């Protein structure tokens, strides 16, 4: 029944801003979380962080934290992801994912969409 | 000052006075200090023989009952068909006091512990669905210190125990009850524990070994019967000879895991995140007020 | 009454016995006591 | 009397005109490992007049969305002075703390912290059920800030953390509250690096507000260890 | 950053037979996590708290272990089943995921 | 040998009996005791630390803002702040108190209890209050004259910031009931009220609106009995990794 719906592939530019929402239905958007995860080709996956849109609390990976912030919307239920310097690295797979209704561990995934940076 | 306090204390009859630089009924809390204001002083009292006893909120009278840390129930059959997910007729229970809330509220009012633990086991047979009987169950329960190596198997041959210690009983017989002694290598348990155990950060956060008294291996010594029934294994824990230290505050909010601290909160008041207390109308309204 | 047949002392009843209270420590934590008087 | 108050201890030495009778955890005062309690055969090195003294910390601002501010014990001081040394080449370490906290502000302001030193205080994480990592809970001399003080992060309550040593700075009464800590751990000693025995709060119970001209008010705390000893000399991990 | 060890990161299986893999930790956890990523699609869940299984997935598989060590077993290999897998963490922050694990059909 | 015969109540498994049992490791000798600070050998030493009341609590009030009452200027003479449930054992404002966690646990309680409010505001507010105290059987007094005939005490605000309101210990009998019926002539524990005894006057430089921090604590005359389990906490299901243990 839940769907979530994410953006295809989008060009990006040497240190311009990345601009990625997620689409959530089926469920209450500020019930849960929101989880953001990297693949890289061929490569394992690895996790961005997480924001809970209820009061707009986000905890980041170690990592990414400075190089990514979080951004939702309770009104159209989109949930946003911004990067920074987009460079050779931040090309990857980007996935948006949420916990099961009791089962932990991103049951329900998204679509994901294709990061191409190109100078 | 220490002394012996055996009852609560006497009032004596206070007369009016007033007189300059005296101010009994001011304090300052930003020393930290509760208020020593005494009633005689506050207002105008009558001597009074308190003859109330302080024995009940001894902490060793406190803490000390028998509460239910665990409950594990288990199915008693041939095992061959069904998976290795299910109970093979043994099941081996890491012990801590985490499991229930009665128990781990009340343990956690203190930041460190030293007592004794006096363990119960109280077992419970039912029949699987035409009744036949209740049998009578020879069950072994071997106390394996954390880390150790525990039976893989009903019949395997770690349960002989020439070193561990066991301990055997019937279904019929009254409770099983040993006396675990103080086991922490350190001079009283942590309840809370900040920091991380190992020397890498990879590491848990609040899990401590030594506060942990070890695995409880339980296992069904009697062959499997011709009809599957069903076995029901509770241990309870006495605290004794206790010795408490660095009183916290209680916690509010219910917990989630026995793993860690983590909070969440019901959806509203009462104990919700943001209002513990739960909602009146207004500071002025009274909601038990008297009408008549 | 007690009875205690074991070796170990541990395995003794509880104690129940202890009174000794200091509620000074948590009450009146400061290096100098207040008096019955302003404080400061 | 207890108006005024100096702390002459090392090089360093701190002075008050406001502050209420300095609050002395417990009743118990710092002082060496005694010949009965120690485990450690090899003989502990006391650097005395060269780690205690009192080492500052970075002011935080207070606003009047404020939070709060922890820090943890001895994890703020591992990496400063000839006390951040000894942390790095000595396997142990025992000692006693003496906080002091420094906040002013104009008489025309009101507000109140509430200053609580959380004898082994173990964090939580709201709405899921993941311990805390390493990072979220090590903060170094920067410290942290309080996601939901009002149930302390832990899941206890605000209102009962009177029963830790604490005291309050109260814009009206006082400037200043200083907390003595003595050496706090089930272990006689302990590894500086993992493990934290003492977690500083600062909590703005009642909010900071004035109608005079806004300005910033900065919160400085001042920690100086007591009594230290350390074990286990080899290399330095850091 | 407990980093997790997911071996071997690769085998072959002919259909029917029984596959077995090996996610090791660099501490101890609590619960292991498994998915499936298919060649070119999105990742799903499969087992979750090291028992249960989850919705569309067939009772061939299954997991168990304890501690450090978590491992996934799938009774008779299908065809069809041939994906990468990873195993997850939910014990501390961040999440980490496994090396991966590639396998085909000979 | 020694002839004998079993009682009623032979081989029955009571939760509070104090019997000593089969020592399971034996010669075992546990850690030597080590001075830790801060032991509390009997509960009735935590209880008689002052802790925050939550006075405010209401709607429109979230997380810290409901441990403080805020106080403003006023119109009119003589108003009413804020009144205060005194039943302890209900889930009124002194639930989440030291005092009041302490002692949900337990059945009856007697003894006297102490408030003490700390007047947060700049050092150039004045004012002048009252703190009332009701014994039960009436209505809560919504006005001063009929609030003054209890016992009350007058606080002027200066160097020290706190007056402590003692409420004494006056009953028929030696304890209260925890017993939910909270008009009960066992339980009702009376009201406390507090009025502006004058005004609260402050420049127009300091803040208009100033704050009350309610504490109370206990004092050495009083005392708990017949323990129960703690309302407080409860559980519909198993927590989190407690499936785990069993691995």
């Amino acid at each position: 029944q839940v769907q979530l719906q994410q953006p295809g592939t989008e060009l990006v530019r040497p240190g311009a801003s990345v601009k990625l929402s997620c689409k959530a239905s089926g469920y209450s958007f500020t019930s849960y979380w929101m989880n953001w995860v990297k693949q890289r080709p061929g490569q394992g996956l690895e996790w961005i962080g997480m924001i809970h849109p209820s009061d707009s609390e986000t905890r980041l990976n170690q990592r990414f934290k400075d190089k990514a912030t979080l951004t939702v919307d309770k009104s159209s239920n989109t949930a946003y992801m911004q990067l920074s310097s987009p460079t050779s690295e931040d090309s990857a797979v980007y996935y948006c994912a949420r916990e099961g209704y009791d089962y932990d561990g991103f049951a329900y995934w998204g679509q994901g969409t294709l990061v191409t940076v190109s100078a | 000052i220490e002394s012996i306090i055996k009852t609560a204390t006497d009032t004596v009859k206070s007369e009016i006075n007033a007189e300059l630089g005296v101010v009994p009924s001011l304090n300052a809390v930003e020393t930290g200090a509760t208020s020593n204001t005494e009633p005689e002083e506050a207002i105008q009292t009558r001597t009074v023989i308190n003859q109330h006893g302080v024995s009940e909120t001894l902490v060793e009278n406190f803490l000390s009952r028998a509460a239910l840390v665990s409950k594990r129930s288990f199915e008693y059959k041939d095992h061959t068909s069904s998976t290795a997910r299910a109970d093979k007729n043994f099941f081996k229970w890491t012990i801590n006091t985490r499991s229930f809330v009665q128990l781990r509220r009340k343990l956690e009012l203190f930041t460190y512990l030293r007592f004794d633990a006096e363990i119960t086991i109280l077992t419970t047979v039912a029949v699987n669905g035409t009744y036949v009987g209740l049998p009578d169950l020879t069950l072994q329960a071997m106390f394996v210190p954390t880390g150790a190596l525990t039976p893989e198997k009903q019949d395997s041959f770690h349960w002989q125990s020439g070193s561990n210690a066991s301990v055997f009983f019937k279904i019929s017989d009254p409770p099983a009850r040993i006396t675990i002694p103080f086991m922490c290598i350190n001079s009283a348990y942590s309840v809370f524990y900040d920091g991380f155990a190992g020397f890498e950060k990879n590491g848990l956060y609040g899990i401590n070994p030594a506060d942990t008294i070890g695995n409880l291996c339980v296992r069904i010594v009697n062959e499997h019967q011709p009809v599957g029934f069903t076995v029901t294994v509770r241990v309870y824990m006495k605290p004794k000879h206790i010795k408490a230290w660095a009183p916290r505050p209680p916690r509010t909010l219910p917990y989630m895991s026995i793993a860690n601290a983590n909070y969440k909160g019901k959806e509203r008041a009462p104990n919700a995140l943001s209002a513990i207390i739960g909602n009146r109308d207004s500071v002025k309204t009274m909601p038990h007020n008297i009408v008549n | 009454n007690q009875i205690n047949f074991y070796k170990d002392s541990y395995a003794a009843s509880a104690s129940k016995q202890d009174f000794s209270q200091d509620p000074s420590k948590f009450t009146e934590p400061v290096v100098e006591g207040l008096k019955a008087a302003p404080v400061l | 009397s207890d108006r005024v108050l100096q702390l002459k201890l090392g090089n360093s030495a701190i002075v008050t005109q406001e502050a209420a009778n300095y609050c002395c955890a417990y009743g118990e005062w710092p002082n060496y490992l005694p010949d009965h309690e120690a485990v450690a055969i090899d003989k502990p090195t006391q650097p005395e007049t060269a780690t205690d003294r009192f080492y500052t910390l970075k002011s935080v601002k207070w606003e009047t969305g404020s939070t709060g501010w922890w820090w943890k014990l001895p994890d703020a001081l591992n990496n400063i002075g000839m006390f951040g040394q000894n942390v790095q080449h000595h396997y142990l370490y025992r000692s006693g703390f003496l906080i002091h906290v420094q906040c002013n502000a104009t008489k025309f302001h009101q507000g109140a912290l509430l200053v609580v030193a959380i004898p082994e205080h173990q964090r939580g994480a709201h709405n899921t059920n993941t311990s805390p990592g390493f990072d979220d809970i090590m903060k170094g001399e920067e410290g942290g800030t309080f996601n939901h003080p009002y149930v302390l992060d832990d899941g206890t309550s605000l209102a009962c953390a009177t029963i830790f040593p604490h005291q309050w700075i109260n814009l009206r009464t006082n400037n200043s509250a200083t907390i003595v800590l003595p050496w706090m751990n089930a272990a006689p000693m302990d590894f500086p690096l993992r493990h934290n025995q003492w977690t500083l709060a600062i909590i703005p119970v009642v909010p900071l507000g004035t109608r005079t001209t806004s300005s910033m008010v900065p919160i400085t705390v001042s920690i100086a260890p007591m009594c230290c000893e350390f074990n286990g000399l080899r290399h330095a991990i850091t | 950053q407990i980093v997790l060890t997911q071996s071997p990161a690769a085998m072959s299986a002919s259909p029917g037979e029984k596959v077995t893999m090996t996610c090791s930790a660099s501490s101890s956890v609590i619960y292991m996590y498994w998915y499936q990523q298919k060649p070119g699609s999105s990742p799903r869940l499969l087992i979750y708290d090291t028992s249960n299984l989850a919705s569309g997935v067939p009772v061939r598989f299954s997991g168990s272990g304890s501690g450090t060590s978590y491992s996934l077993t799938i009774s008779r290999m299908e065809a069809e089943d041939a994906a990468t897998y990873y195993c997850q963490q939910w014990s501390s922050f961040p999440y980490t995921f496994g090396g991966g694990t590639k396998l085909e059909i000979k | 040998g020694v002839p004998t015969y079993l009682l009623p109540g032979s081989g029955q498994f009571l939760t509070t009996d104090d019997h000593s049992s089969a020592p399971a490791l034996p010669c075992f000798n546990p850690t030597p005791e080590m001075h830790i600070p801060g032991q509390v050998r009997n509960m009735l030493e935590v209880v008689q630390v002052e802790s925050m009341m939550e006075i405010n609590n209401t709607e429109s009030a979230v997380g810290m803002e409901r441990l403080k009452v805020d106080i403003s200027a006023l119109t009119d003479v003589d108003q009413l702040l804020f009144n205060i449930p005194l039943d302890i054992q209900l889930d009124g404002p002194l639930r989440n108190t030291l005092v009041g966690n302490i002692s949900r646990y337990y059945t009856h309680w007697s003894g006297s209890l102490e408030m003490t409010f700390m007047f947060c505001g700049s050092f150039m507010a004045a004012g002048k209050l009252i703190l009332c105290y009701t014994p039960p059987g009436g209505s809560c007094p919504t006005t001063r004259e009929t609030a003054m005939l209890g016992t009350h005490i007058v606080w002027d605000f200066g160097l020290q910031s706190s007056v402590t309101l003692i409420i004494p210990w006056i009953s028929g009998s030696h304890y209260r009931m925890f017993n939910n019926d909270a008009k009960s002539t066992n339980a009702n524990v009376g009201y406390v009220t507090c009025f502006m005894q004058t005004n609260l006057i402050v420049p127009s430089e300091s803040s208009d609106t100033c704050s009350l921090i309610g504490f109370i604590a206990a004092k050495d005359d009083f005392s708990l009995r017949l323990m129960r389990d703690s309302p407080d906490i409860g559980q519909l299901d198993h927590l989190h990794a407690a499936e785990a243990a069993y691995q």
